[PDB]
């Protein structure tokens, strides 16, 4: 049991390995308006963790997904965002860090 | 002294047109309804989330707490739902007995975490002429009707807010996934 939101841009998407969803049941992934849901399914073959990926449709949408589900670990790269200075929103979330350091879980 | 009698009516009715394939409670989403233990003053219900709607094809659990004066007082309902790590302990009894029923509720006038449901009927618009059937029945309109300004679970009514529809389902059809077992 290792909770991890993954919250993934376009950008963000190289960081992305089917790897991660096979192995972490507690793995929990984010998509940006920008990623279409079911094309990130078949080009990672993750077709079989169809829930365990959210396909939000506003920027906005991304840190309510993030609250509602209240994961350990929250990864993220707000520099990635169009929204910027809203950090309105705030620390609800426990171990936010940029998504960058996805390999230290 | 009167309630207990009542009380007995009420889960005779429902015991018996759960037993009725054609009667028209199937559709209302009761799956059942009864009485804990031997005392009437505490009940179980599952229900079955609307079609058309992202809790489709989906039971749910409620505990059911019934005040001595009812029905003048309205019954205290609630979702039963767990934490993770007691889901998961649940999950490994998986010898697919009765049904799977999720434990989690994901909801805007659900409480995450204590199951407690925000619905006018049961907050004193509560009325004598309700039962418990027809207040469960209530709840699932709820759940295909959400009430983003009344919320007890803001985050999910927040998606509401933002017309993230695709949010909010996917993340019921999350929930439902993980968190369900027997």
């Amino acid at each position: 049991g290792q909770s991890v939101s993954l919250v993934l841009t376009q950008k963000d998407l190289d960081f992305f390995s089917a790897a991660y969803l096979n192995e972490y049941p507690n793995l929990t992934v984010i998509l940006h308006p920008s990623v279409d849901k079911s094309e990130f399914l078949s080009r990672f073959n993750v077709q079989r963790n169809s829930h365990q990926v959210i396909q939000v449709r506003t920027e906005e949408s991304i840190f309510h997904v993030l609250k509602q589900l209240s994961s350990n670990i929250n990864l993220i790269t707000l520099g990635n965002l169009e929204m910027s200075a809203n950090e309105v929103e705030t620390f609800h979330l426990d171990k936010f860090l940029t998504n960058v350091h996805e390999v230290d879980r | 002294a009167s309630t207990e009698k009542r009380l007995l009516k009420e889960y005779r009715a429902v015991k018996k047109e759960l037993t009725e394939k054609r009667s028209p409670i199937h559709d209302t989403g009761i799956v059942d309804l009864h009485p804990l233990e031997d005392g009437l003053f505490r009940w179980s219900a599952v229900i079955r989330g609307p079609d058309q709607s992202p809790f489709e094809d989906a039971l749910w659990k409620l505990e059911i707490d019934i005040p001595t004066n009812y029905p003048l007082d309205p019954p205290k309902i609630k979702f039963v739902v767990f934490g993770e790590e007691k889901i998961r302990q649940l999950q490994r009894k998986t010898s697919s007995g009765a049904r799977k029923v999720c434990y989690k509720m994901p909801h805007p006038n659900v409480n995450f975490k204590t199951g407690e449901i925000c619905l006018d009927i049961l907050q004193q618009k509560w009325s004598p002429a309700w039962t418990l059937q027809s207040a469960l029945v209530a709840i699932v309109v709820l759940l295909a009707n959400p009430e983003p300004l009344s919320p007890l679970n803001i985050d999910m009514a927040n998606l509401l807010k933002c017309d993230d529809t695709t949010a909010y389902k996917d993340l019921v059809h999350y929930y439902i996934a993980k968190y369900s077992a027997y």
